[PDB]
């Protein structure tokens, strides 16, 4: 009987909160961004009996990374040269090689362009791909860049070559990150292998879709993770452990020229072409494809318990979700995928390899925006990449009678971050409290 | 402050290729659906499927993917819907809808528009036929019909309005052979049958033709 | 898949007055749920979503609750306006709509005024003979009407149309089409309708030959 | 062009060359303005220049 307050200081307990977070990058960075802040020696505690939930579709820090990635690009585009006076009326018809169909932008176009002293005027030509070119009404010989009638168009910076460096972050004084390892997790949930740490291991900003590439690996086996609020979901997550690798290649050889804009700037373009003409390509092991979507397959049919399961090509929209994208060197590419997904199941390492053939386009958008349409300056030489994926991004119809259905998509690039950090719930800790007790002063 | 005009619509030939469209206004281009939903005339509603705008996706109900199709410009904000080989079946209105949604999960409708009607059938401009109801034989119920014509609408009228009292008018209604049809009806006494006369008149505008019909002749 | 039953088809009330709407599904949906105004050449709009909470700019008298396999529509106090249909909606598996329920005015039963007129002679001839009956001034609105000929229920090649409520004295009116061929017409011989209301204690039939 | 051109003078039916969808080409439009947002040039009456 009789207790008194008595306030503790610093104990520990959290609540929920959303805050900015810390940058860091690495030791040997690109050399604002390319040095600095530091890199330190990341460490993981692990603890006893700790009770915490999990929301992967409502943490924070998914959005944060989307203004990180727009602002960086932000900062590196912006000086660079804008393409404004090279919008102009072109005039082709370049059949001037056996090779003219497959592209249709040939040497020997023709299009005025100011010399280097501003009241001159001057003729060139260089190379195109026709999907980046759209012919005007009437003269089927006039041409227009395809988002000059609605933008303004900027040029990468020769020099800048920006690859995806890994990132991660680091919570500010007071704010305590925590981690959850259970490896049946949902993505939603509670977690009985509760951990803290200094900060997040690395993420990469990779940009592709209908599968995501370079990525981390799973820990245990394949995992599938939806929201939950409704069956007709936006956009489900496959989650992969064991790595299919995959190689693609550019055969042709690609040879840099050059026209000058005054008063100090410089545009690049493709010129000459060498060597026999063919369609990029790529290959993948029929065998552990086949495994791995018998593997997703067996696992796909929890939440569906007694349907059949057939999948089928995507459809509609820009190329940018038809076919699958991505990018390795300093060029961009497409790849038609109905032959990777044209398969069907039911209910009770080189052999047989597969080949896709792709294309490649110069100008593109920002998957989301208008206004902003970026251009790549082309590569001389061959490509070639060596690369690995794993996961893949699915999207229902409406089901049918004994039948459901799964076809690739996955546009919105939020996902894609969505699939590095299920991980991290950021919090904040509250040092003060109170309890009874019986002391004393003793003055 | 938000709102979903429509544009085109209008009558169509059978078995002919239709359009359709909707223009949005300034709430934001890409961050919300766009569903197409119709609703056949003393019917419950369907859904065709939804157009996401940022990247382009369709995906069709089960029971039209041959013959339905979408696509869009974010440029001008602008959606556009074709629809191929019309069936008589699918005369009806269409509207434009915004559908909230969160990053994971889809909700519900909160915002219809304009709402667009379409009718198909193969006949041209084409006048109606008159025939009258007469009277059974202490109060009895008289009317008239209107039979085969098009378009829309049509003017009716009793005894050069001398005998408008008590006059009911069902609305018009397409038929299977593609003409509109109706009926309208007024009651009196018995004993007023023999001792006057009832006069239908009736006024079509697209063909301007005029019809004055007696009605007593045969009160049988 | 999903099916919702909306029942009844329609409902009697006055100004001041509270009426209970109802919704009824096929399998349970959890909460997801939605109700819906709707109104003549209109646009319509946003009552209530999650079957519970309501959205901006909705009037405050609107109010329901979900009943697991059962959805719950109540007006707290009927206004004049609030006179219209309505329709219940679910978004758990795929899209899909009701039918939907319409408001009444509140009155006494009285039953309808039955006719029947053969064919015109100079309709006759086109050999599209048509023959029409009529209801009219009756109430409530719910009821059916048949079509015999030679004792042959007849159904397909018939038609059925009803009037707005005449606000005067609150009763409806109903006309029915019936279409036949010059052989088919000359291969029966009488022709009769029939008629179910709940002011009828018998089906009241009106029949006539040919001529 | 209309009963009356004093009370504003920039009427439908000014007329001046702009640049068009493409930079190398140039295209005629016109549109209306109220004299207040107008001067004229010196000499030939019929030119002028906003304010």
């Amino acid at each position: 009987e009789n207790l008194w307050v008595t306030v503790y200081y610093g104990v520990p307990v959290w609540k929920e909160a959303k805050t900015t977070l810390f940058c860091a990058s690495d030791a040997k960075a690109y050399e604002t961004h390319a040095c600095v802040p530091t890199d330190p020696n990341p460490q993981e505690m692990v603890l006893k009996n700790v009770t915490e939930n999990f929301n992967m579709w409502k943490n924070d820090m998914v959005d944060q990374m989307h203004e990180d990635v727009i602002s960086l690009w932000d900062q590196s585009l912006k000086p660079c040269v804008k393409l404004t006076p090279l919008c102009v009326t072109l005039n082709c018809t370049n059949a001037t090689a056996s090779n003219s169909s497959i592209i249709e932008g040939m040497k020997n176009c023709s299009f005025n362009i100011t010399t280097e002293l501003r009241d001159k005027r001057e003729k060139k030509n260089a190379l195109f791909y026709k999907l980046d070119i759209v012919q005007l009404d009437g003269n089927s010989s006039q041409y227009r860049l395809i988002n000059c009638n609605t933008s303004v168009i900027t040029q990468a910076c020769p020099k800048v070559s920006f690859d995806p460096i890994p990132i991660h972050y680091c919570a500010p004084a007071g704010y305590a990150i925590l981690k959850c390892n259970n490896k049946t997790f949902t993505g939603t949930g509670p977690c009985n292998n509760v951990s803290t740490v200094q900060c997040t291991h690395g993420i990469k900003p990779v940009v592709s879709t209908q599968l995501l590439l370079n990525g981390s690996l799973a820990e245990g086996e394949i995992i599938i993770r939806s929201e939950n609020i409704t069956k007709n979901v936006k956009t489900i997550i496959v989650h992969l452990n064991e790595s299919v690798k995959i190689e693609c290649t550019r055969p042709n050889n690609k040879t840099r020229t050059s026209i000058r804009i005054g008063p100090g700037q410089w545009f690049y373009a493709t010129g000459q072409v060498i060597g026999d003409i063919r369609e990029a390509y790529c290959n993948i092991n029929e065998s552990k494809w086949n495994e791995t979507l018998q593997r997703v397959s067996k696992k796909l049919k929890e939440y569906f318990p007694h349907k059949n399961i057939t999948f089928q090509p995507s459809s509609g929209g820009d190329l940018e979700i038809t076919t699958h994208s991505f990018n390795c060197g300093g060029e961009f590419f497409y790849c038609n995928t109905s032959s990777l997904f044209n398969r069907t199941y039911m209910a009770n390492n080189s052999t047989r390899t597969i080949t896709i053939h792709c294309r490649i386009k110069q100008i593109i958008n920002m998957w989301q925006e208008v206004g902003r349409a970026m251009y790549a300056p082309p590569i001389a030489g061959n490509i070639t990449c060596i690369s690995n994926i794993t996961g893949l991004l699915l999207t229902r119809d409406y089901g049918k009678n004994n039948t459901e259905t799964f076809r690739p998509g996955g546009g919105n690039m939020k996902d894609n971050w969505r699939s590095e950090l299920y991980k991290y719930k950021v919090v904040k800790i509250e040092p003060l409290g109170v309890a009874p007790t019986r002391c004393k002063r003793r003055v | 402050q938000v709102r979903l005009a429509q544009y085109g619509g209008g009558v169509k030939r059978l078995g002919a290729t239709m359009t359709l469209s909707c223009v949005a206004s300034g709430y934001t281009f890409n961050d919300y659906y766009i569903h197409w939903v119709r609703q056949a005339p003393g019917q419950g509603f369907e859904l065709l499927g939804y157009i996401d705008p940022a990247n382009g996706r369709p995906d069709y109900a089960g029971a039209l993917r041959e013959r339905l199709s979408f696509y869009r410009d974010k440029s001008m904000e602008t959606l556009y819907m074709d629809l191929r080989s019309l069936r008589y079946d699918d005369t009806a209105m269409y509207y434009c809808v915004r559908n909230v949604g969160t990053a994971g999960s889809l909700l519900h409708y909160d915002h219809w528009g304009s709402g667009s009607p379409v009718i198909v059938s193969s006949a041209s401009t084409k006048g109606p036929s008159v025939f009258p109801l007469a009277p059974s034989s202490g109060t009895a119920a008289l009317g008239c019909l209107v039979k085969d014509y098009f378009p829309e609408p049509v003017t009716v009228s009793w005894n050069s309005g001398a005998l408008t009292s008590g006059v009911h008018t069902f609305p018009a209604v397409l038929q299977s052979s593609g003409l509109y049809s109706l009926s309208s009806v007024v009651t009196v006494p018995s004993s007023s049958l023999g001792t006057q006369t009832y006069i239908c008149n009736v006024n079509h505008k697209p063909s301007n033709t005029k019809v004055d019909k007696r009605v007593e002749p045969k009160s049988c | 898949e999903i099916v919702l039953t909306q029942s009844p088809a329609t409902l009697s009330a006055s100004p001041g007055e509270r009426v209970t709407l109802t919704c009824r599904a096929s399998r349970s949906v959890r909460n997801n749920v939605a109700w819906y105004q709707h109104k003549g050449g209109q646009s319509p709009r946003l009552l209530i979503y999650d079957a519970s909470t309501r959205a901006a700019g909705v009037p405050a008298r609107f109010s329901g609750s979900a009943s697991g396999t059962e959805f719950t529509l109540a007006i707290s106090n009927l206004e004049s306006e609030d006179f219209t249909v309505y329709f219940c909606l679910q978004y758990n598996n795929w899209w899909t709509f009701g039918q939907g329920t319409r408001v009444d005015i509140k009155r006494t039963v009285a039953a309808p005024s039955v006719f029947i007129f053969p064919p015109s002679d100079e309709q006759l001839k086109s050999g599209t003979a048509s023959v029409v009956c009529l209801l009219n001034n009756f109430y409530p609105r719910e009821a059916k009407v048949q079509w015999k000929v030679d004792n042959a229920l007849q159904s397909g090649n018939s038609q059925e149309s009803v009037t707005e409520q005449d606000s005067k004295d609150s009763t409806y009116s109903l006309s029915s089409t019936l279409t036949l061929s010059k052989a088919d017409y000359e291969k029966h011989k009488v022709y009769a309708c029939e008629v179910t209301h709940q002011g009828l204690s018998s089906p009241v039939t009106k029949s006539f030959n040919r001529g």
